[PDB]
């Protein structure tokens, strides 16, 4: 059972393995985040509500006055998507949120409110993401970028060994909130460890904890262990933990009990310490140089005298223990510390530390953060308790706090949104851990360290932006004064929050303009994750380290498609099957594997859990139940990949295409390719201009289709049924009744787009695919777009390429194109221009768009109308007017000797200057469309009332026509209705059609149901006269131009580029190359039939490139042009429908264990014509990027056909007419044309416009510039002995403003010679270097 | 080094073009230096016919006529 | 543009300049007109460069 | 006034409307976009323009195609001056009219003014000093600019899209110094050592090792022919195979006198490609220098010698025929590339399946504890190697030599004629590690951290790799493009430093 939309053309499949999970909708990220953000949830955890909630309510300074929030609701637009983008304004939507005053009573904190008041305020508007996934912005689509930045939490990380001299490592625990401090503490050379907040100075650790309100006794608790001394009137006994001794030097008799377990000279082992603990052994005796070194804890006050014997952190000496031995002080309790497992570190920082007290460290803290300003009591607790410990100013927030109780190893999973104590502290022994060598630190590349945000969450902090500026504004009105009995209307701004929404979607770094030259150029630009932008790291900061592809990319991240140059690795693309996650990462499917069974469960692995296991690969063979083949199966446990037995195999992954990317899983026999030229095809695959009819690709992967439908270019059918009306401009699909609604009689209208210039210049235009009469289905396409054949993505067209060496035009790299090609218009491609000409309001007067213009004859005013712009339909050529318009000028003042000439000759001076807009030097097409744009106050010319008139008779007659067609739908349901209940064959079609719908029926679901058509219908008539009235009110009325503008007229140019030597054209497996000759038929070399090959390629560059892929397309190409040329010959004589079927099934068959099967035995007799007739052009075939057509089914298919198995053929030459040695290698391959048109870089430029600042030419080929003559080139002649050429380089040609007119007349006059001078660009310097307090003067 | 000689020269115009330029113009300018015109660089700055190729025959007259 | 080293002083022309053809028009016109009017008599040349 | 000398040096600068820190003087002459090297070391230019370049074969290496349109547009003042010259305008206005309507009689015009009037093609990064070179125009009815084959080396360009800028030099001294010092036959020496630049490439050295060569038995072996002309006339008449062992009688001048040529005839064992070859071959030169298999090298060789000994004239006309005839006859050979061109070795999964065995072997001892992990993972990573190479050289041994036909007899060895192994010994684009990735085992990846990962890809390009040995041998081809596009900043820094500093 086939989709209709298959049934004309089965795509043959080569790939053995079944796929168990759906390829995802390719546009879920985008539409997803935005529906998060533009959402009513009554929870409130994200979206608008989540900073409505976040911000309000508000509450005056004390003022008895609180602001607080009730609902909102996004109002609905006024000008949907076409209309946005012909007038040039943002397709948004007003937000419109109910707010509600309150003031309160003196002395009632919660107390009864006396005087409320509520209303609707009007608070900016929200652009609205289209149908796909784009903005229009002004009038221009745009598509938001997805950003890859470091999740907040707590990060570990190394120094693997830089930054000093001998080689320790030092380690450095960072904090990163979502909003806020960065908190960063560090390691020494000296084990001290410091703290640094913002990056700025560093200061030692225990300052913070000081500011904590921590005494020295309680950090020396928090961060070590407690040793106990005792004395039993002498000796000094040691209370002694079998654990602690371990790692040290047991010089002396270390005995407890009577009885010796260490003797002289041998150090303390594990077996000491197990006698030890096998003995019970607590209590020991110790000297007093075995002492000599530990650390008092705690301050030991006398009895009597009440002084400080010994505060904290104070190493204890002999004579300071034999003081606190008389004072009665049998218990010391000091600190135990290791040389590898406990460390003094705590204790060194403590002894750096200079701060005392709380207030102290206060002080040293705001001494560094706001230096110069003298601190005060309260100005520093207000600082320090407002960095990290205020909500306002503090936030991680919970992915934030979810990562940082992950990496602490604490269970719970979601708490306060700032930081406290504890939190310090554990940072802080988790750092001491790490440099003990219990933990290990982590890695920033992990795609288990970076998140993914998206529009949504871009958009929203955006909005809160806004929302903190108006609570400043309204808390300053609110405080003030008084009450005043004023509704929340005049409190509220609406323009700050406009602005910072605005200045997100408008101008910022991730949101681009949409490249629209592709189906797949727009589906890959929207599923991007750019690592740069706001809040991400800078082109030129980014290391080699966060630029290779990572052993957690699998599943997640394209690894051959990201863009070489400048930026490799900073824009990745995002894998097929991956998706985000619940808190932003990124996840995987993977087939959950049992004690032995493969199943079909699918659960997303993200990037943290997928370590923990040992996942299979997707080439592994199962034997049809589930059970691995073989018992030793290739898998990946935590990024090495080694062998593990079938019991030990844990998850498998879903599908073999899960790797790669949407863009770079079309290319067939991807598996051949090198990474450098698949990345470069990939890259290249979506620069294809659509051509003037997009044909097939002949060797696919399977995934066009998809990529086609999932797009927004083909116009899919909503609700199955049967075609009624098909037009080249509109689809009318009548639904089956299965499918319709009880209450409308419901028939779609589809409306095809009809050649619309996009982004890129190129050309959309949608053509109908389905015929009058014709079932469809659910999900089944109507209308190919740009570059779409019958829903699949065709992106260029396939040739008969061949591989040699052809005299020398195809040399390095170039192509050698037939003239076949160039006369079968099939790379030829429409552009389509627009130019602007407006009219604005000078000092001297208006300026008119008359048709009477000075100093112009009538062979260029012959295309212009009476109203001055041109025709529709004119051929314009470079140099033709199109919108005649003149310019005031006075103050003329003409020279001597032009007076004379004007005296003798009369014609006195014109008052006005010509500045018309006329075509480009260059470009030469049809005009298309001329619109015309009018200020609310001028009157309009002949013309714009023309284009009224035009524009208010279409939109009558469509909206006509809607209700038409919706209205003999509604006719005839209500008359097959009434044939069933109440069956009345020649009684119906009597009376009058309009009183049909008042008649009866028996008891069913019919009776209640003309009731509801009768509504249907009243609807639809009261809605042809809104949306008449409606659209009449919007093109009648007046626009809103720039200040100062009168009105704009707009020309739009079809253009259409044929093929010329210099047209790059690239195919799918990254083999670039220029065109370099266009020959004969006759000159190509033709093989032994007849048929000449179209396209010679290199063989050179196969082997020095490893692209093998291409020869293998070439060969499988042959092989599915050989099958269509096999039928084409029966088809060319009718020959029979028996022997077609046949042969067709019997293509359809091989090669060795392919899933697909497409026995033709229930195929109805008339859809094998059809699909015989489809495929009389080659048959389709697809090669699944690692599934693979293998060698032995190509050979298969060749043997098929007439074709030699080797896949080389012996070929004559053209000219000569005799016969190439060594048979050479013909075949199909699919070349694309990418847009990188010869007429758009091709410039010259003898003399054009100067530049203001320094008198040198401008840019290029828009202000007519010269080519930069840099640095280098100067090198590059000073080299040589070229010092003419080099001085009339710098001082003639560019700078010198005297020189230059003189060099001029000179070459004019017949006199090549140069009187050179000095630039301007110095006496520009020396200007600049004088206008200092230097004083730099040329003297002799 | 190529850097720290590139920058100690006796012209300071070839070594202002060079990487620092607040640093030699103010050691040049308390120093009252002078430059002459001798290299190539300053010869391309200031917009006349290099000391090298061509122009050296034109270098080598304007330098006998000086002082001549 | 994306990048440095686009800024917009770049893009702005000067319009305080004559075009190259321009002078090259001037001076070709006053050659000519130079020669005209020496075809005259000396009094009617003196006339018209004093008018 | 301290924000204004030079903004940012004391504090913190001063911030505009934009947000952004506000340039004062010292930032208007400091840095890269002050005056001092966006201004006045580099310069933008009039009279210059730049399009796509193509091949154009036909030409000689003086002399580059340009456009029409381009043409006409760089040369406008001299078409203006020669159209009042001749009389055909009235004046600069009428001229400037007629010039814009692209009249029939411009076109004579500026074919006369683009005639002995050279043009310096540049090249974007112009990395030393045969990166600008000046050429005579050849009007060309297109968009792109044909440059000759043979200086693509010296550019580094080649015709993927590349484009060059044209500028055009105006005085008279300008067009003595672009024709007598930066012409294109001027410069055929490196400036860097004194090997020569313009060696002829890829499909001509393809070309000329295919036509000298040699196999045991082909048409017309052991003719006598009475000199090249018959030699020609045999094979362009199907008479005689390109190489085939024949005697012809060679007459070579050997300049052994004080300046004088001494000719001297005699009887070569030689092909019939050889023969056809030596009508190119200038007088003085000897016949041992063409009586080869002529690779890359050996014709770079032949070009010196001629240079030595011969002198400038002679070294360019050989140039071009050596380009003409390498093209004609890589055209005549057909030379192509299929799938059954990357033979496996015959006994490549048996070596495989001996290395899996032995490295097995390794594990077991390693879980007896018998050797450290650090010496199991250096055992695993030589004999992987030791795999590598003896796959490698099976490969090669069977890829070099298995051709074998037979002469009279039984059987003979000799060189390969097949595609891959051709075009990777003539040293037409290709060596020995780029094959055996096609028909060997691609080796051992590394990690980036600079591990070399134990277990190897035992598949090549011929058969495929899969999922996770295509996702391995990713990261070697991401660190390549990720060194080759941030090495570039490091040399033009160092080159600069090394300018400033001779
Ligand atoms: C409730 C929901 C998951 C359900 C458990 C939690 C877990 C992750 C939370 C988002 C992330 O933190 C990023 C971002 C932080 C901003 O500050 C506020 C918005 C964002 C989108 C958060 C909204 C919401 O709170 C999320 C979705
Ligand atoms: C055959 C079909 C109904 C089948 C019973 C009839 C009933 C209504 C007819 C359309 C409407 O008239 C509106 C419109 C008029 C235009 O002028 C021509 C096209 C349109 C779409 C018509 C095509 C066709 O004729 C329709 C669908
Ligand atoms: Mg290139």
């Amino acid at each position: 059972v086939y989709s209709y939309t298959e049934k004309k053309r089965i795509r043959k499949d080569f790939g053995k393995r079944p796929q168990v999970l759906d390829v995802p909708y390719l546009l879920s990220i985008q539409l997803d985040s935005f529906q998060k953000f533009i959402e009513q949830d009554p929870e409130g955890q994200y979206g608008l509500e989540a900073a409505f909630r976040s911000v309000f309510p508000i509450q005056s300074y004390s003022g008895n006055s609180e602001l607080q929030y009730v609902s909102y609701r996004l109002g609905e637009p006024v000008f949907d998507v076409q209309e946005c983008q012909i007038r040039g304004v943002t397709y948004s939507a007003p937000l419109r949120v109910k707010l509600r005053l309150v003031i309160y009573e003196r002395e009632a904190p919660e107390g009864t409110v006396k005087d409320i008041k509520e209303q609707e305020v009007y608070m900016g508007e929200i652009p609205l993401m289209t149908d796909n996934g784009t903005f229009v912005i002004n009038g221009t689509e745009r598509v938001i970028v997805s950003q890859l930045h470091r999740s907040p939490g707590v990060f570990f990380d190394s120094d693997k060994g830089k930054t000093h001299s001998s080689g320790k490592v030092l380690y450095n625990a960072r904090i990163i909130p979502y909003r806020g401090s960065w908190l960063d503490f560090e390691f020494d050379p000296k084990d001290n460890l410091f703290v640094r907040i913002d990056r700025r100075r560093k200061l030692p650790a225990t300052i913070i904890l000081r500011a904590l309100n921590y005494t020295t006794e309680q950090i020396l608790d928090l961060f070590f262990e407690k040793v106990i001394f005792e004395i039993r009137d002498n000796k000094l006994q040691m209370e002694l933990v079998p654990e602690r001794l371990r790692g040290e030097t047991a010089s002396f008799d270390i005995e407890a009990n009577g009885k010796v377990y260490v003797e002289k000279g041998r150090r303390i082992t594990a077996r000491h310490i197990r006698q030890l603990e096998k003995d019970d052994v607590k209590l020991i005796e110790v000297p007093v140089e075995y002492i000599a070194g530990k650390v008092v804890a705690k301050d030991y006050i006398d009895e009597s005298t009440g002084e400080l014997i010994c505060a904290a952190n104070m190493e204890l000496s002999l004579d300071l223990l034999a003081k606190l031995s008389q004072s009665g002080h049998k218990r010391i309790e000091t600190l135990f510390t290791n040389d590898l497992d406990h460390g003094p570190y705590i204790s060194e920082t403590l002894r750096v530390d200079p701060t005392n007290d709380r207030l102290s460290a206060l002080v040293e803290i705001y001494r560094m953060m706001r230096p110069g300003e003298p601190p005060t009591r309260e100005a520093a607790e207000s600082l320090f308790e407002n960095l990290f410990f205020s909500e306002d100013r503090y936030d991680l927030s919970a992915v934030g706090r979810m990562k940082f109780n992950r990496s602490l190893l604490r269970e719970e999973i979601e708490g306060s949104g700032i930081l406290s104590k504890d939190d310090i502290i554990d940072v802080m022994k988790k750092l001491i851990d790490i440099r003990n060598g219990k933990g290990e630190v982590d890695d920033i590349d992990h795609l288990g360290n970076r998140r993914i945000r998206s529009v949504g969450e871009m958009a929203e902090n955006q909005f809160r932006v806004g929302l903190v500026r108006v609570e400043r504004a309204v808390k300053e009105r609110l405080s003030l004064g008084d009450l005043d009995t004023l509704m929340p209307q005049d409190m509220i701004n609406a323009k700050p929050i406009s602005a910072a929404v605005k200045e997100f979607f408008g101008s910022s770094q991730l949101s681009q303009f949409m490249d629209q030259n592709n189906p797949l150029s727009e589906i890959t630009h929207k599923r991007r994750i750019s690592a740069l932008g706001p809040g991400g790291l800078t082109r030129e900061r980014a290391g080699f380290e966060v630029r290779d592809v990572h052993p957690t990319h699998y599943g997640r991240v394209c690894p051959i498609e990201t863009p070489e140059g400048p930026n490799i690795g900073l824009i990745n693309s995002l894998s097929v099957y991956a998706q985000t996650n619940e808190y932003g990462f990124l996840e995987t499917p993977y087939r959950k594997v049992t004690d032995g069974v493969v199943t079909d469960e699918i659960h997303y692995l993200s990037a943290i859990e997928e370590g923990n296991y040992v996942i299979a690969q997707a080439n592994s063979n199962l034997d049809e139940e589930g059970h691995f083949v073989e018992d030793l199966v290739t898998c990946r446990s935590k990024g090495e990949s080694s062998l593990f037995s079938r019991d030990q195999v844990d998850y498998m992954d879903v599908s073999t295409q899960q790797v790669v990317s949407v863009g770079a899983s079309l290319i067939p026999f991807l598996e051949h390719d090198d990474a450098n030229r698949a990345l470069m095809g990939a890259n290249m695959q979506r620069q294809a201009v659509p051509t003037l009819r997009a044909d097939k690709p002949l060797v696919g992967t399977g995934m066009e289709r998809a990529v086609a439908v999932d797009s927004g270019v083909t116009a899919v059918a909503k609700r199955g049924g049967v075609v009624q009306y098909v037009d080249a401009s509109r689809i009318v699909i009548k639904v089956n009744e299965d499918e319709m609604y009880p209450g409308e009689a419901g028939i779609d209208i589809y409306n095809l787009t009809k050649y619309t210039r996009s982004n890129q210049n190129t050309c959309i235009n949608q053509m109908p695919c389905v015929s009058l009469g014709e079932p469809v289905e659910r999900g089944d396409v109507l209308a190919d777009g740009p570059s779409t054949d019958l829903g699949e993505l065709a992106l260029g067209q396939n040739m008969r390429v061949a591989f040699m060496p052809w005299n020398g035009y195809n040399f390095e790299d170039s192509i050698l194109v037939s003239e076949r090609v160039v006369q079968e218009d099939r790379f030829t491609t429409i552009h389509i221009q627009e130019l602007a000409c407006v009219s604005r309001d000078t000092k001297l007067g208006p300026e008119e768009i008359t048709a009477d213009i000075p100093n112009v004859g009538e062979a260029a005013l012959s295309k212009l109308d009476e109203s001055g712009i041109v025709y529709i339909g004119a051929e314009v050529t470079g140099g033709d007017i199109l919108v005649g318009k003149v310019t005031p000028k006075g103050e003329t003042q003409l020279t001597p000797e032009e007076k004379l000439l004007r005296a003798i000759f009369g014609e006195k001076a014109s008052d006005v200057k010509d500045s018309s807009l006329r075509v480009p030097n260059g470009v030469s097409g049809t005009v298309i469309d001329v619109q015309v744009f009018t200020r609310d106050g001028v009157e309009k010319d002949k013309r714009a009332l023309e284009i009224e008139e035009m524009q208010l008779k279409q939109a009558k007659k469509d909206l006509s026509e809607e209700l038409q067609i919706l209205e003999a739908g509604l006719f005839s349901r209500i008359r097959a209705v009434l044939v069933a209940g109440g069956v009345e064959a020649e009684k119906l079609d009597k009376l009058p059609r309009d009183r049909w719908l008042e008649l009866g029926l028996t008891d069913e679901e019919k009776q209640n149901q003309l009731e509801q058509l009768a509504e249907q219908y009243d609807e639809l008539k009261h809605e042809f006269e809104k949306k008449l009235e409606a659209k009449r009110r919007k093109i009648t009325q007046g626009d809103d131009l720039a200040p100062g503008v009168l009105k704009i007229v707009k020309v739009y140019l079809a253009v259409k580029r044929r093929i010329q030597p210099g047209d790059k054209m690239a195919g799918r497996h990254g083999n670039k190359g220029v065109i370099s000759k266009i020959n004969p038929i006759e000159d190509m070399p033709y093989d032994e039939n007849g048929t000449p090959v179209d396209i010679v390629l290199n063989p050179l560059g196969v082997p020095s490139r490893m692209n093998i892929g291409q020869i293998l397309e070439t060969h499988l190409g042959m092989a599915a042009k050989g099958i269509g040329d096999k039928i084409n010959a029966m088809l060319k004589q009718q020959q029979e429908v028996a022997k077609l079927r046949e042969f067709i099934q019997r293509a359809y068959d091989l090669g060795a264990d392919v899933r697909q099967k497409v026995d033709l035995s229930t195929f109805s007799d008339e859809e094998v014509m059809r699909l015989a007739e489809n495929l009389r052009k080659g048959m389709p075939i697809a090669t699944p990027v690692f599934d693979g057509a293998k060698e032995a089914e190509i050979k298969e298919l060749l043997k098929l056909g007439d074709l030699p198995t080797s896949g080389q053929i012996r070929l004559y030459d053209g000219r000569t007419g005799e016969q190439f040695e060594r048979p050479v290698t013909v075949g199909y391959m699919y070349m694309l044309k990418l847009n990188h048109l010869v007429d758009d870089k091709m410039h010259a430029r003898s003399t054009g416009s100067y530049s203001l600042v320094t008198q040198q030419p401008l840019g290029g080929k828009a202000q007519f510039g010269g080519q930069r003559f840099g640095e280098m080139e100067v090198w590059a002649l000073e080299a040589y002995g070229a010092a003419y050429t080099l001085q009339e380089m710098l001082t003639v040609k560019s700078d010198d403003v005297n020189g230059r007119t003189k060099m001029y007349k000179n070459i004019v006059d017949g006199n090549h010679q140069m009187e050179p001078g000095m630039p301007e660009s110095f006496n520009v310097l020396l200007k600049e270097i004088r206008s200092l307090g230097i004083n730099i003067e040329l003297e002799d | 080094g190529i850097t720290k000689a590139s920058l100690a020269t006796e012209s300071f115009i070839s070594a202002a073009s060079f990487q620092e330029t607040t640093r030699v113009l103010t050691e040049a300018a308390v120093a009252g230096k002078r430059d002459e015109l001798r290299g190539l660089k300053e010869n391309v700055i200031v917009g006349r016919l290099i000391p090298a190729g061509t122009g050296y025959a034109y270098h080598q007259d304007r330098m006998r006529r000086r002082a001549a | 543009g994306d990048d440095e080293d686009s800024h917009l002083g770049d893009f702005i022309e000067d319009t305080t300049l004559e075009l190259p053809l321009d002078s090259a028009t001037t001076e070709s016109l006053r050659a000519a007109t130079h020669d005209v009017l020496a075809g005259l008599t000396a009094r009617e040349a003196k006339v018209l460069r004093m008018r | 006034v301290d924000a204004l000398l030079d903004n940012g040096r004391r504090g913190r600068a001063i911030t505009g409307s934009n947000k952004r820190p506000l340039k004062s003087l010292a930032d208007m002459i400091k840095g890269k976009q002050g005056r001092f090297r966006q201004n006045l070391l580099g310069k933008r230019v009039d009279y210059s323009g730049r399009s796509v370049i193509t091949v154009g074969p036909y030409l000689r290496l003086h002399q580059c195609g340009l456009p029409k349109k381009m043409a006409l547009e760089l040369f406008k003042p001299f078409i203006y001056g020669k159209l009042e010259l001749r009389g055909l305008a009235t004046t600069i206005k009428a001229a400037k009219k007629m010039v814009e309507r692209e009249e029939a009689v411009v076109w004579d015009i500026l074919d006369e003014v683009i005639r002995e009037h050279p043009v310096l093609l540049n090249r974007a990064p112009t990395l030393h000093r045969l990166g600008i070179q000046a050429f005579e125009p050849v009007l060309i009815e297109g968009k792109a600019i044909q440059l000759h084959p043979l200086v693509c080396a010296a550019y580094n360009a080649d015709f993927d899209g590349d484009q060059m800028a044209v500028h055009v030099p105006l005085t008279l001294e300008a067009q003595l110094e672009a024709r007598a010092l930066m012409m294109s036959t001027n410069n055929i020496l490196s400036p860097a050592n004194g090997e020569p630049i313009i060696v002829p490439s890829q499909d001509v050295v393809l070309g000329l090792y295919y036509m000298t060569r040699d196999c045991v038995n082909a048409k017309g072996e052991g003719m006598v022919l009475t000199g090249p002309k018959e030699a020609e006339r045999l094979y362009r008449s199907g008479l005689a195979s390109l190489h085939a062992r024949v005697k012809v009688r060679i007459t070579e001048y050997e300049k052994d006198a004080n300046g004088e040529l001494v000719a001297k005839t005699s009887l070569k064992d030689t092909t019939v490609g050889r023969a056809i070859l030596w009508m190119i071959v200038p007088k003085g030169l000897p016949y041992s220098i063409v009586n080869q298999a002529l690779g890359k090298k050996a014709i770079s060789k032949m070009l010196n010698t001629c240079y030595r000994i011969l002198g400038l004239k002679p070294t360019v006309i050989f140039a071009d025929q050596i380009m003409y005839t390498g093209f004609a006859y890589a055209a005549r050979s057909g030379a192509s590339v299929g799938i059954d061109d990357m033979v496996i070795p015959e006994k490549k999964h048996e070596i495989i399946s001996e290395a899996e065995a032995e490295v097995a072997e390794i594990q077991e001892q390693f879980q007896s504890g018998l050797v450290t992990a650090g010496e199991r993972y250096n055992k695993v990573i030589d004999i992987w190697a030791a795999a590598n190479d003896r796959v490698s050289k099976a490969m090669m041994d069977n890829l070099q030599t298995e051709t074998v036909i037979n002469r009279d007899g039984q059987e003979e060895k000799q060189v390969s004629f097949n595609s891959i192994y051709m075009m990777a010994d003539s040293g037409a684009r290709g060596s020995a590690a780029q094959i055996r990735q096609l028909a060997g085992m691609r080796g051992l990846m590394a990690k980036p951290d600079g591990s070399i990962i134990e277990t190897p890809i035992t598949a090549n390009f011929r058969e495929g790799l899969n999922v996770l040995q295509y996702f391995i041998s990713t990261h070697g081809a991401r660190k390549g493009l990720a060194d080759t596009a941030l090495k570039t900043a490091n040399s033009g820094y160092l080159t600069r430093r090394l300018v400033d500093v001779a």
